[PDB]
């Protein structure tokens, strides 16, 4: 209804990792990963 | 209507404060976000303006 950003996007931020971990999509662990 | 947090570092008169307080009340208006009370177009770009 109301104009806000997760208005406009309904999304569960849950649904997200916090940047920077481990647990990051592109964390350079995961790029270690990848490689190997 | 009121910024808490301000640290004692900030002085201010009573008028100017007041005068920020209700400056925050017309954009929330202004930006739809209490409900009711709407503004019309020719109203709000004044105010915007």
């Amino acid at each position: 209804k109301l104009p806000e950003y997760n208005q406009l996007f309904p999304e569960p931020w849950d649904n997200f990792c916090r940047p920077g971990a481990i647990e990051a999509l592109d964390s350079p662990a995961s790029y270690l990963l990848d490689l190997y | 209507l009121l910024d808490t947090q301000v640290s004692a570092k900030v002085i201010t008169s009573r008028l100017s404060l007041v005068t920020q307080s209700v400056q925050q009340y017309i954009n929330r208006i202004a930006l739809n976000l209490e409900p009711g009370l709407s503004i019309n177009q020719q109203e709000a770009t004044d105010w915007e303006e």
